[PDB]
């Protein structure tokens, strides 16, 4: 076979570790979801826009009584104003309150006003995976390999929870000051038994389960991985237009090619995970996970050592002190108005 | 090869 007698044994014996792992994290997160307003925005200074979208912004803050710098996200309660828009923005805090990996974010206050709401998160002063991708070109595949493991091993963690993410791209991912990958951002992520409907996601990373209105399940996100691997590799996405519906035909189509650098090894992992055929798709088959880890493009992948951050990252951003947001682009900034009446009220009773 | 080379946002409901 490909392996022998002891890598064999070593190979089960570390698939039934991941099993223990998971049943523990699995025990440890449900405490925190069954049982879970730990701040206000008086309490903070707010310094730097550090990234905006349609709801809100994230705003570098000073905690004032500490000193401890953190990453707020901010949303508009009426801007918040589609239905699913709701649903989401719930999501996100009773997700992000109960999970815990060394790649996802760690959540320190939530609370709201009459204007908005607020989640306080751990600043992570590396950058946007996305700027530095887009300032280099694209990365060598073992720095994407890199990068890639650190995801693979959070959606096993995620997935195991019945959590799909739904929103995997650079813009979402920050590097953290060994390196390291740090995913932010849990507005579409979700509690799945089995499938769910919402039409959600960013153009590029859909599946085309999604974009065909159907049903899907948590196999989504093995499609969007193998979409930031190619971006990661290539220097951009292998569905690329300038709108929506001409990204979405390409999606549909079931056609992808590749740069005439990428190894085989990769374009037959990209080839597994970017199958619109769900019967086939890596991730979503009877070994689960495990067809991904054992791919031969991550056969010098140490995921325990990956797990445990003991592996030489190929990239560590510049930090020049606290606070410091030389890796961050800039924005426009726009003063944080707070209403004397309480909006939408009866909508977020639950946040 | 016209493509969306910015941040890309995120789409709600279509
Ligand atoms: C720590 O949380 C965040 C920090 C930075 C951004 C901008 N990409 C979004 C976040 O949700």
């Amino acid at each position: 076979g490909h392996m022998g007698n002891a890598a064999a044994a070593k190979k089960g014996s570390e698939q039934e570790s991941v099993k223990e792992f998971l049943a523990k994290a699995k025990e440890e997160f449900l405490k925190k979801w069954e049982s879970p307003n730990t701040a206000q925005l008086d309490h903070f200074d707010r310094i730097k826009t550090l990234g905006t979208g349609s709801f809100g912004r994230v705003m570098l803050v000073k905690h004032k009584e500490t000193g401890n710098h953190y990453a707020m996200k901010i949303l508009d309660k009426q801007k918040v104003v589609k239905l699913k828009q709701i649903e989401h923005t719930l999501n996100e805090k009773r997700i992000l309150q109960a999970v815990n990996f060394p790649f996802l974010v760690k959540l320190e206050f939530s609370f709201k006003d009459n204007s908005n709401l607020y989640m306080v998160m751990e600043y992570v002063p590396g950058g946007e995976m996305f700027s530095h991708l887009r300032r280099i070109g694209r990365f060598s595949e073992p720095h994407a390999r890199f990068y890639a493991a650190q995801i693979v091993l959070t959606f096993e963690y995620l997935h195991s929870l019945d959590l799909i993410y739904r929103d995997l791209k650079p813009e979402n991912l920050l590097i953290d000051q060994q390196g390291y990958i740090q995913v932010t951002d849990f507005g579409f992520a979700k509690r799945v038994k089995g499938r769910t409907w919402t039409l959600c996601g960013t153009p590029e990373y859909l599946a085309p389960e999604i974009i065909l209105s159907k049903g899907y399940n948590k196999a989504v996100d093995w499609w969007a991985l193998g979409v930031l691997i190619y971006e990661m590799a290539a220097g951009y996405p292998p569905f690329f237009a300038d709108q929506p519906i001409q990204i979405y035909e390409k999606i549909v189509s079931g056609k992808v090619r590749f740069p005439s650098h990428f190894s085989s090894d990769l374009k037959d992992l990209l080839r597994n995970l970017l199958q619109v055929d769900l019967t086939k798709r890596f991730g979503n088959l009877k070994n689960g996970v495990n067809d991904i880890k054992n791919h031969k493009w991550f056969a010098t992948t140490d995921w325990i050592a990956i797990y445990q951050r003991k592996v030489e990252a190929p990239f560590i951003p510049k930090f020049k002190g606290p606070g410091d947001t030389s890796n961050f682009d800039d924005y426009e900034e726009e003063e944080i108005r707070v209403s004397i009446n309480e909006k939408c009220g009866k909508e977020f009773t639950e946040f | 090869a016209a493509g969306r080379t910015g941040r890309r946002q995120a789409i709600h409901d279509i």
